[PDB]
RNA sequence: UCAAUGAAGCGGAGCUGGAAUUCAUUUUCCACGUUCUAGCAUUCAAGGUCCCAUUCGGGGCUGAUCCGGGUUGAAGACAU
RNA sequence: AAAGGCCUGAUUUUAUGCAGGCCACCAUCGAAAGGGAAUCCGGUUAAGAUUCCGGAACCUGGAUAUGGAUUCUUCACGGU
């Protein structure tokens, strides 16, 4: 049941050794395309716990999305209205970034 | 108010370059292991007149060393550039009028045109007709080179850059005036959407910053901070000293 | 032979044009390949984490021979084999009533990760190997601490072809046999003294060492010369 | 060890083999029969006056037929239908969505023959 | 990150000729087939060489130095 | 961007092989006046015609055979 471990592993994230194999992954990631069927999942602990079983008829993709928050669609920000909505930056996006994915 | 006239211009949307009788994309031949060498030894083959572009292209043949063919391109011409010439271009190549030399092997104090800022970008100094840099610095330990520029600015350069021999021909190119708005209507059609150029205080006040008015007057000042934005920096823009120069 | 002439081609700068040399240095690699080459050069240019390059510290050829020798030795039995032994067994167990040990203790190498696991922290292991370049390697980066932390000889090997091949399987990314014959007993002996010579006696240095930072051929080239010359 | 060697450093495509389909079934289940036969093409010759009075004197018969009615089609069914050799068809789309054929017959055949055996003249 | 390229010759280690006092040894030292001409340069190059059985054809090696397989350059933890 | 479409030999549906292998090119649409493979004349209908009839032309593609050419000096000859 190395999941366990390979989980309490996963919690110390900043932690040096996973800091240098975010870091590998991070240029990895970028040059391959947006969207690509992940081969076989990167953490084999979480995937089982979150619905994946390593049997035939399931794949994985990686995406990555902008960080940042959604700007408004309006030309030049020129809001139009009364001025309780002038805002048109620090508008933020009521998904999170993953269901954005 | 609406949109100011400048501000329509960056859109895009009509003053692209009328580029239906321009020659190319006239800029110098990319660097290759020849040159980056020894040299290489083209021909002039005939000289057009280019399109919106006072210096004439002296268009010029190179054998493609790698396949059978010959790697045409184009090159500004120069003073004394004519056809039948052979121009010889390379870190080996002997200087001479109408040659493309790296500017490390140039040697100090030698006039020289059509220049890489760095080397790549297939020249983009001096092209324009009567101008020419001048080589005022070497600087060999840091592979460097100073320039005196066309606009009386001071350059380091890469020490691998380099530039064609000679000054850009069509010298005087502006002396005498169009001398009649046809004449600069023929010189502006083929080349830009920008003319006429309509003052702003004629303007409805609308129409530009400096426009409206009982009377004919700018009225704000004219100079106009760079920290100023999109909108308000039409006019005089971050002048830092107005009036009549050298006083 | 006044037939035969000889005219050099002058392939020098400006002449005729040059032959066709080998230009494999400067294929425009399809992109996978790329991102697929540097990720490797990545893997060794940045300062590497202690317990990382715990790996690419390994057995050597000559030692690995017996290593995947004895193993093969242990070959598990794949159910091919078990169709006709499963066929003899319901049969023996049926009629001849030999309860159900008609068939003897099976002696085949433990493999799964999970399984060889369980097999460390009961160490009842006797002998486990690791593939030393799982994707991601996060998978067995735990391993070398758990079982030294415990005592199980453990050895990084290189290529889950091998493991895969000795298990019957396409990759097992580790190995582990719990039982041994007595007359293997003596050379599986030898292998685990000879293999603690390399990583248990060690382990506790490589637990402080650093790694990678190797340097390219252009930039270790030209830092020589500054070194060279200063 | 040993390495190859190559000629492009642009790496093209690598070619490989290609299979044709080999379908379980046909999609279709059955070969549709003829959509466009010798008496799906040809509706109905026209007997309007000009055609009465263009056909003795111009060898020639006219051919209502389908929109989708091809010269090439059309010149080997009329010839397959009447058992006549045709020297040239000459077409055109009458304006109230008819396609107008005006076949000619060679020397042998002439059109009273083959128009007095159709019934009409 | 920027730019370019059909990502073509980059770096190192060499060979040849040169002036040096380790004399030649990369203890130095620079360049590695073209500068009177609107020509042409294209057949896995000719040669030389080795092998096959070679039929009346082919195939390897020097020619064309070799090692690194980082395409090259700039910049750089700035900037974005 | 890993974007192949033609090469051609296996024996005249012939390897879907290195083999007499090559730009390294990058889908397509956009003109009834831009460029464009080739037609004219006479007659002829109630209305059509460079389109129908007659006659005489030309072009494209295809397969395809005779004349003439050239060839024992293998793929022409006159003319400064």
């Amino acid at each position: 049941g190395a999941y366990k471990y390979l989980e309490e592993l996963q919690r110390k994230k900043q932690s040096d050794v996973l800091r240098f194999l975010q870091r590998v992954r991070v240029w990895e990631y970028r040059q391959k395309n947006v969207i690509h069927r992940a081969a076989r999942p990167t953490r084999p602990d979480k995937a089982r716990r979150l619905g994946y079983k390593a049997k035939q008829g399931f794949v994985i993709y990686r995406v990555r999305v902008r960080r940042g928050n959604r700007k408004r669609p309006v030309p030049k920000g020129a809001t139009y209205g009364k001025p309780t909505n002038q805002g048109v930056n620090e508008l933020k996006y009521q998904r999170s970034l993953r269901a954005t994915a | 108010g609406r949109v100011i006239r400048n501000q329509r211009k960056g859109a895009g949307s009509i003053f692209t370059s009328h580029t239906r009788l321009r020659q190319g994309a006239a800029k110098l031949r990319t660097l290759d292991y020849a040159e980056r060498h020894g040299y290489i030894r083209g021909i002039v083959k005939q000289i057009v007149h280019d399109s919106g572009r006072g210096a004439p292209l002296a268009k010029v043949v190179f054998r493609d060393p790698y396949k059978y063919r010959l790697r045409e391109e184009i090159f500004i011409a120069n003073e004394g550039v004519h056809t039948g010439q052979f121009i010889y271009a390379g870190k080996k190549a002997s200087l001479n009028v109408g040659n493309v030399l790296p500017l490390g092997s140039v040697p100090e104090g030698t006039i020289v045109s059509n220049v890489e800022e760095k080397p790549g970008d297939r020249g983009a100094l001096a092209r324009a007709s009567g101008n020419y840099v001048i080589i005022i610095g070497h600087n060999p330990d840091e592979n460097k080179t100073r320039v005196r520029l066309p606009s009386g600015a001071k350059k380091v350069i890469s020490s691998d850059a380099r530039g064609v021999i000679g000054v850009i021909a069509g010298g005087g190119r502006v002396d005498k005036p169009l001398l009649k708005a046809g004449r600069a209507f023929h010189k502006y059609r083929l080349k830009r959407n920008s003319w006429p150029k309509t003052r702003g205080v004629a303007m409805n006040p609308v129409d530009h910053p400096h426009g409206g008015g009982n009377h004919q007057h700018i009225g704000k000042a004219s100079t106009i901070s760079r920290g100023a934005v999109s909108g308000q920096k039409a006019g005089l823009i971050a002048a830092r000293r107005t009036g009549l120069l050298r006083g | 032979n006044p037939l035969t002439h000889s005219t050099p081609k002058n392939f020098g700068i400006g002449q005729a044009v040059q032959p066709k040399r080998n230009l494999s240095r400067y294929v425009k690699w399809p992109e996978y390949v790329r991102v697929q080459r540097q990720k490797k050069i990545l893997s060794i240019r940045l300062k590497v984490p202690p317990t990382i390059a715990q790996f690419q510290y390994t057995l050597d050829r000559n030692t690995a021979a017996e290593t995947f020798k004895l193993f093969n030795k242990y070959r598990p039995e794949t159910a091919a084999e078990k169709k006709e032994r499963l066929t003899k067994e319901a049969a023996a167990v049926a009629e001849g009533k030999s309860k159900q040990d008609a068939s003897p203790k099976p002696y085949a190498v433990k493999y799964g990760l999970n399984h060889v696991v369980a097999l460390i922290e009961n160490k009842k292991a006797k002998l486990v190997l690791i593939a030393n370049d799982v994707d991601p390697i996060e998978l067995v980066v735990f391993l070398p601490a758990l079982c030294k932390k415990m005592g199980v000889p453990y050895a990084i090997v290189k290529g889950k072809a091998r493991l895969g091949t000795l298990v019957n399987q396409k990759t097992s990314a580790v190995a582990a046999l719990t039982e041994v014959r007595a007359e293997d007993e003596a050379a599986l002996a030898k292998l685990v003294s000879t293999i603690d010579a390399n990583f248990a006696d060690k382990y506790d240095e490589v637990k402080k060492h650093w790694g990678g930072g190797i340097l390219g051929n252009k930039a270790q080239a030209k830092m020589d010369k500054r070194a060279k010359n200063s | 060890k040993a390495l190859k060697v190559r000629t492009s450093a642009t790496f093209r495509l690598p070619k490989t083999l290609k299979l044709a389909r080999a379908p379980k079934y046909a999609s279709k289940a059955v070969p549709h029969y003829n959509r466009l036969d010798s008496y799906k093409v040809i509706e109905q010759p026209i007997t309007s006056e000009t055609a009465m009075k263009k056909v003795e004197d111009g060898n020639i018969l006219v051919f209502q037929v389908s929109m989708k009615a091809n010269k090439y089609q059309i010149k080997k069914a009329v010839k397959e239908l009447y058992e006549v050799d045709v020297l040239k068809v000459n077409t055109l789309v009458r304006p109230n969505g008819t396609k107008k054929a005006y076949v000619r017959l060679t020397a042998d055949y002439d059109a009273l023959d083959i128009a007095n055996r159709i019934g009409y003249i």
